[PDB]
């Protein structure tokens, strides 16, 4: 709880490859054996994925520095995380980053998901607090640290947590949740699925077809967000803050045109850009992912202008609009005092 | 704790007695301190009403009857009741915002008042 | 109220009110009429003022609890509290005002129990002398008349703000039949055609599906997670064989691609052709008609197979 | 109130009392059938509209 100790972690993000990440099913429609184009916001294949890589336990003797900075949200960004346990308890989706102003949160507590969108009253450091009671050996799940009080609640969700641990098996999965949240038309959805990752950290080539959740009607905007991570009081052990170590990604949305292939029974099995190379370009053309030998004319290219430049008359004679407004007396309807 | 009472047990006809109503901070003390009964069968009957304001308006048949005094080192009131009847008998409550409803109020511990 | 199902039907036969007063409104449509929020306002007003409570009339309340704007978006209920809270003594409990700085104004909580003047004199902390207690309360008695009674009042008002609706209650059901043509109306998706049990696949997620050129094939019911497929019950044009009025006048009707077990009568490849018999022989036909099929008229009209040669 | 909507040009002179909430009145006045005739107050000082 309210634990600043980083002082050395600001570094800019190491750019790494995302190869097929990011393709969701942009409607609750069914669709079998069929290829659909599609003008939504994903992220493109290839991109450079804004690595924000979490608390850095750098091998000497622990030092653990928090690696959360809040950042923005334009209109829609791409989330991948290990997580082996949760630390990461939430965001902290909102405008202005302090009072006056309700924001949206989602907390992990982990019997059940609460997400609530209110008035808040940002603190120091905004975390869940978990302390002891001293008495029952129970860590705290109250927002009153997330936030010094929180009241007007126009928004309360109660159903099965978000984040699923389906490992059971002592690693080997590495469970890389992927989100991406969208506000749209005044809502916000909720999209996640669990993978099994046998790679130690770069991101798999496979891919994910990855299906919604939930969808929010929340309808306030949001522009800046940040990450929770977890926090625990020490003990009285021969300070201890951040149990582990995390590595979390963040990708930014983009208006780009889809194709997407869909199965039989209506799941996403192949996705295609339409803007990276020529040939992806092509398929989008003919409505197809194989194309045979010869010539086509997919699109044209323009010359995108550099600057702007204005010429306007030299003149600032200052039109004499005072004594036409504000004039002594308007004159008669039948001697229309017309000012050139 | 926010807000809680004290005093009470038997009180005496006739005498004073210095009942209190403790609580944590002068922050919590809108808009309203009472000292109500909740009888069996009977109405809303309020016996007391100290006011954020510094105010206590009461039953004219009552105010006489008793006396106001507000303290803010542990923001403890104190009243008084003489000649004490059987209408009282009841869990005799310090409620803070009484008139604000049962979510804004806290409900004391209770007392009892007998006459023998 | 935010993101609730009103049940605004059960409100006006569960009981009897006194007063039930809308302006722009109806109350038999606030089913399917939609706002966007719902206040609940808790109200306790003398009998006299029941039917002050309107954008007109003030006194001792109306003009300095909460003044009535001049925006209303709900209607006003009460019921009689008699039995609850009129009985022979009084009740002095509910709070008065007698003057403060101004009136106040609609939806502002001005709890606060301030010191005020009647008059112009100070009060220098002491009422008194045009300072007066800006505090009594309420009297009523079963003896007196109908305008000193006790109530118990509860009125709605609503949002109309720049958000989507939440609060309406869709109290509204059929039940399901199979291969006919219904008007159904599926959570929004409306049209005509003939309910099937489907051996599709779907995922929990897939309020329906279309197959190929944005055309609807199947459809979830939301209520007990069935696939249903769609299907435009028959139709199709109807053609008339005739010889020509001057050479006769019976005449022969087409119906295309129509099985007439849903309508002599033939079966054909194209529909069933009704008035003219199916001959076993095959001549050299004239007026054709599809799939090797024809007819002529030669005293009735009779259809033949084409015979090549 | 009405049953329902009226057509173009279309002439209204019966009165009679109908139903305008949920319990049945069958004739009878007062609540849930209200009288459908309302008179206007119409002040020299009044509002603009
Ligand atoms: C829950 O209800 C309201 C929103 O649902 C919140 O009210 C907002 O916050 C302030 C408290 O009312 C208001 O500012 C007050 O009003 C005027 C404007 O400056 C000033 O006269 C007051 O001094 C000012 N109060 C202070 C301490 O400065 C906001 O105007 C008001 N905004 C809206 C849209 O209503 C409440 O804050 C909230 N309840 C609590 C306890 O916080
Ligand atoms: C999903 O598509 C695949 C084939 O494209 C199918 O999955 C299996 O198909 C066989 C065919 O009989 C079934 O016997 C299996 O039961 C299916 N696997 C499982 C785990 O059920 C299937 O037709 C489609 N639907 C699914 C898997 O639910
Ligand atoms: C990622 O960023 C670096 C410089 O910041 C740039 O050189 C590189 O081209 C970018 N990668 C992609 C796929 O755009
Ligand atoms: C406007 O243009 C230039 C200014 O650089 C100068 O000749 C003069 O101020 C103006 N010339 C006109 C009005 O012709
Ligand atoms: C006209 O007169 C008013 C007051 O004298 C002044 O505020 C206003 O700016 C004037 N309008 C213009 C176009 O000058
Ligand atoms: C809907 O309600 C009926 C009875 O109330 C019940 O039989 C049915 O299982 C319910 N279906 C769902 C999806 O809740």
């Amino acid at each position: 709880q309210c634990v600043n100790l980083t002082t050395r972690t600001q570094l800019p993000p190491a750019y790494t490859n995302s190869f097929t990440r990011g393709v969701y099913y942009p409607d609750k429609v069914f669709r079998s054996s069929v290829l659909h184009s599609t003008q939504d916001l994903f992220l493109p294949f290839f991109s450079n994925v804004t690595w924000f890589h979490a608390i850095h336990v750098s091998g000497t003797n622990g030092t653990k520095r928090f690696d959360n900075p809040v950042l923005p949200f334009n209109d829609g960004v791409y989330f991948a995380s290990t997580e082996k346990s949760n630390i990461i308890r939430g965001w902290i989706f909102g405008t202005t980053l302090d009072s006056k102003t309700q924001s949206l949160l989602i907390v992990n507590n982990a019997t059940n998901v609460v997400i609530k969108v209110c008035e808040f009253q940002f603190c120091n450091d905004p975390f869940l607090g978990v302390y002891y009671h001293k008495n029952n050996k129970s860590w705290m799940e109250s927002e009153f640290r997330v936030y010094s009080s929180a009241n007007n609640c126009t928004f309360e969700y109660v159903s099965q947590p978000f984040l699923m641990d389906l490992e059971g098996k002592q690693g080997n999965f590495k469970n890389l949740r992927e989100f991406v949240f969208k506000n749209i038309d005044g809502y916000f959805k909720i999209y996640s699925k669990h993978t099994p990752i046998n790679l130690v950290r770069d991101l798999p080539q496979g891919f994910s077809a990855l299906e919604p959740l939930v969808d929010l009607p929340i309808g306030i905007n949001i522009t800046r967000f940040q990450t929770l991570l977890a926090l625990h009081r020490s003990y009285l052990t021969p300070s201890g803050w951040t149990a582990g170590a995390a590595a979390y990604y963040v990708g930014y949305l983009q208006p780009r045109t889809f194709l997407l292939k869909y199965n039989e029974n209506g799941t996403i099995t192949d996705a295609v850009d339409c803007a990276l190379d020529p040939l992806s370009e092509t398929k989008c053309t003919l409505k197809s992912f194989t194309v045979e030998k010869g010539i086509y004319q997919t699109s044209n290219f323009r010359v995108q202008p550099t600057e702007s430049i204005v010429r306007f008359p030299n003149i600032t004679n200052l039109c004499p609009f005072g004594e036409v407004f504000n004039a002594t007396r308007f004159a008669s309807v039948y001697a229309w005092n017309r000012k050139r | 704790v926010q807000l809680v009472e004290s005093g009470g047990g038997l009180v005496q006809p006739g005498g004073s007695l210095r009942l209190s109503c403790a609580a944590s901070d002068f922050s919590f003390y809108d808009y309203e301190m009472s000292w109500v009964r909740q009888a069996p069968g009977k109405a809303l009957e309020w016996i007391g009403s100290m006011y954020h304001s510094g105010r206590t308006y009461i039953n004219p048949s009552l105010k006489s009857l008793v006396t106001i005094s507000r303290d803010n080192s542990k923001n403890t009131l104190y009243l008084q009741m003489n000649s004490l009847r059987a209408e009282d008998t009841a869990m005799y409550y310090c409620v803070s915002n009484w008139a604000s409803g049962s979510t804004g109020d806290y409900w004391g511990q209770g007392t009892l008042v007998t006459v023998s | 109220i935010s993101n609730c199902v009103a049940d605004y039907s059960v409100l006006y036969n569960s009981a009897s009110f006194s007063t039930f007063k809308c302006y722009g409104v109806s109350p038999t449509k606030l089913n399917d009429l939609c706002f966007t929020n719902v206040y609940a306002d808790s109200f306790v007003i003398r009998g006299d003022e029941v039917r002050q409570i309107a954008p007109g009339q003030t006194g001792k309340i109306a003009d300095y609890n909460y003044k009535l704007p001049d925006d209303f978006t709900g209607c006003v209920i009460a019921w009689n509290s008699n039995n609850l809270d009129s009985k022979v003594g009084g009740n002095y409990n509910y709070l008065y005002r007698l003057f403060r700085k101004s009136n106040l104004k609609p939806f502002e909580r001005d709890i606060s129990t301030e010191i005020y003047q009647a008059g112009s004199t100070p009060c220098n902390g002491v009422e008194g002398f045009n300072c007066y207690f800006p505090l009594q309360s309420y009297g009523f008695q079963p003896t007196n008349g109908v305008g000193y009674q006790p109530y118990r009042v509860v009125v709605l008002s609503f949002e109309l703000l720049h958000a989507p609706a939440t609060v309406c209650g869709p109290k509204k059901s059929t039940n399901l039949v199979k291969n006919k043509c219904v008007n159904f109306n599926f959570n929004g998706l409306t049209g005509t055609g003939v309910l099937t049990e489907s051996n599709k696949k779907f995922l929990p997620f897939q309020q329906f599906g279309r197959d190929i050129a944005d055309t609807t094939d199947a459809v979830r019911d939301p209520q007990t997670l069935e696939i249903l497929d769609i299907t435009p019950c028959s139709f199709g044009g109807v053609s008339v064989i005739t010889p020509g009025t001057n050479t006769s006048n019976q005449v022969a009707v087409l119906y295309q691609d129509v099985n007439c077990t849903e309508v002599n009568v033939f079966q054909t490849r194209a529909g069933c052709l009704i008035g003219a018999e199916h001959v076993n022989n095959s001549y050299e036909c004239d007026i054709p008609i599809g799939a090797g099929i024809c007819a002529s008229y030669q005293q009735s009209i009779i259809a033949y197979t084409m015979s090549l040669g």
